[PDB]
């Protein structure tokens, strides 16, 4: 029953960690995700002002 | 009371209150009854998204514009389209505003005497007045004369005006616009691989001809670089990844302008309707015609446009005089702006067909005096 | 006519070059070096749990280790 | 017996995967400061810019 | 299959009463590989995979590398004969055969569900799979509550809970004046 107890919450404690890390790592995904979509927007923006110099 | 300067235009409605510098909602005209079946319960699922809500859902509508070619040719859908303007996006009953609506030039009777029936018994407005799309364009450049060409997305029409004097035997309306480019593009792109069928794609082929295309100062020029070199191939992101890349079709889709041939059309392009409506006025005011040619619409906003129609009609034109070519860059929105001055003045304020006046004769008031 | 082109045309011709110089000034400064300082930080941290998890990790596997 | 067995035995599968989620996590985050500096560098270069502009 | 290569140890189950014990050393022992080749090399040098189980009357069984390889079947359906392909790709067949505007939404919202995708280790292995057959740039996320044997039933539930869904049941009286095949009709 002791080696029970203590295995029921050991795991319980792992399992919230891990529900909880994958959250993180949701959002922490979700503002990469918007930065990469910014710097590619920022990136083709600049071109397109190159090609604007190119043609003024 | 302020007025409501709506204006229907074929592609994008734009609206708003008379007297500020932009329109205040601009959003696609579509409505798209949605094809798939349903299975979620009680998702609070209408039957017809339109304007630009319609431009999220698309994946599982059939869009369908409303307005062909300046014409309406549905005009349920149209009047939806007209209430959703009025009362979602500037949340204004019109029962307490006059409205100028705006109409491209030889126009089919029917069209405008339907236009204003609705707005005087569904929206029952106070007054209303249709104005040519072109004078208001004229009125946005601060000019009094010039000749302007206003390739939209629905029809090209090229009103010559002097001194406020329109001349009504010179207006060549041609049916090459935006929409036809966006065909011709959406059916070159199959030369490399890329099939787009559905009308929800055809948006995405109009995202592309909108970021990436281009008119050629030199057409043959440009045909011979793209095809040695590799400089101009640009990609592009479709909406869920696997990038193309758009060769010599950059400057093939607006070239169609000029050589209507392309996609069939035997008429001249739009360099050469331009000389030829110049050359119906008389032969004293052609020289302020000339220096004075105005470009708007939103067609008109093709990188490089604005030198190769000047090449052109130097080409055209006797060698002595002046080609000018006024491309402000407020020109998508020059029509709307042009109405909100029109609409702001002191001397049009008698203008309005009001009420009454329609009461006692009829829907056919709009071709009489009050134009 | 012809004489609101100055009115509404040199205004904005310095107005808004200048304004919009004033806010890429301002929106660099807040951004650039915040969001740099920040990552670091975040960083560092990153590094310190990266140790204890270290630390966490073998302490456990040398006691379970039967 | 049955019951601690499993509760052992999906408690360390639970500590090998939240193990294998750290080093996503650190670098997920590591990346993302990468090209976030990437993007303040270029934030700078395009601010070098701006205060040539200042010419206007 | 588990029982057909429980054989190449010397275990053999036959009777239709064994096949319940089979299907609970699959329940309790098997899982799914994150990556198959290395597993199958790891197995085959070391000892740190078997497992043993007690039948329901002794004589432990000791389970090698027919862990990874009963679960492995539904990624790679042409071991049981099977010609089609895996769970891995007839998602993915799925998601193209969708219209271009909806696939980001697809792909973000991957949901799993019923009992046979509760092996330990398959949100990450049919992860891996998709991000390798998707294009790079669209995010790709596995849902995997942890009740996913009961989430049809919990499903159920919340449907029939519903005021909205309270006049869509097929009564009897209309069953009576159009037969069974009703259920074909609106009343879907
Ligand atoms: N920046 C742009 N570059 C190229 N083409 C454009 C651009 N913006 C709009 N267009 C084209 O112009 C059309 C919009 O024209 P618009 O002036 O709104 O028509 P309308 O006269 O009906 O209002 C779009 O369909 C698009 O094809
Ligand atoms: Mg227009």
């Amino acid at each position: 029953s002791d080696k029970l107890k203590e295995a029921e919450t050991r795991a319980e404690f792992a399992e919230r960690s891990v529900t909880k890390l994958e959250k993180s790592i949701d959002d922490l995904e979700d503002e990469l995700y918007a930065q990469k979509l910014k710097y590619k927007a920022i990136s083709e923006e600049l071109d397109h002002a190159l090609n604007d110099m190119t043609s003024i | 009371t302020t007025a409501l300067v709506c204006d229907n235009g074929s592609g994008l409605v734009k609206a708003g209150f008379a007297g500020d510098d932009a329109p205040r909602a601009v959003f696609p005209s579509i409505v798209g009854r949605p094809r798939h079946q349903g299975v979620m319960v009680g998702m609070g699922q209408k039957d017809s998204y339109v304007g630009d809500e319609a431009q999220s859902k698309r994946g599982i509508l059939t869009l369908k514009y409303p307005i062909e070619h300046g014409i309406i040719t549905n005009w349920d859908d149209m009047e939806k389209i007209w209430h959703h303007t009025f009362y979602n996006e500037l949340r204004v009953a019109p029962e307490e505003h006059p409205t100028l609506l705006t109409e491209a030039p030889l126009n089919p009777k029917a069209n405008r005497e339907k236009m204003t029936q609705i707005m005087f018994e569904t929206f029952n407005v106070p007054a209303m007045y249709v104005a040519i799309q072109a004078v208001l364009s004229l009125y946005a450049s601060g000019r009094t004369t010039g000749i302007v060409l206003d390739s939209g997305d629905g029809v090209t029409h090229n009103v010559p005006i002097y001194e406020g004097y329109a001349l009504p035997h010179a207006i060549m309306r041609l049916d090459l616009a935006g929409r036809d480019l966006t065909d011709y593009l959406m059916k070159i792109l199959t030369e490399r691989g890329y099939s787009f069928v559905t009308t929800a794609e055809r948006e995405i082929v109009r995202d592309i001809k909108e970021k990436l295309c281009y008119v050629a100062l030199d057409f043959e020029n440009e045909m011979a670089t793209a095809a040695s070199s590799s400089s101009l191939e640009k990609s592009y992101e479709l909406p869920d990844g696997q990038v193309i890349t758009i060769g010599n079709e950059r400057f093939r889709c607006p070239e169609t302008l000029f050589q209507p041939s392309f996609i069939g059309m035997e008429s001249a392009g739009i360099h050469e309707t331009t000389y030829n409506s110049i050359m119906k006025c008389d032969i004293d005011i052609r020289k302020d015609l000339y220096a004075n040619n105005v470009l708007s619409g939103g067609t008109t906003m093709y990188p490089g446009i604005a030198d190769r129609m000047q090449k052109e009609i130097t080409a055209l034109a006797p060698s002595t005089m002046k080609i000018k070519i006024i491309a402000p860059p407020e020109r998508k929105y020059s029509v709307w702006i042009g109405g909100s001055i029109l609409a702001s003045l002191s001397t049009f304020q008698q203008m309005w067909i009001s009420k009454q006046e329609y009461d006692e004769a009829g829907p056919s008031i709009v071709h009489r005096k009050c134009f | 006519d012809f004489d609101d082109i100055h009115r509404k045309r040199m205004e904005k011709d310095l107005n808004e070059l200048q304004a919009l110089i004033e806010a890429h000034f301002e929106n660099r400064k807040k951004e650039e070096e915040e969001l740099v300082s920040l990552k670091d930080r975040i960083e560092r941290r990153r590094a310190e749990r990266a140790e204890q998890q270290r630390i966490r990790n073998e302490r456990e596997k040398e006691r379970q280790n039967r």
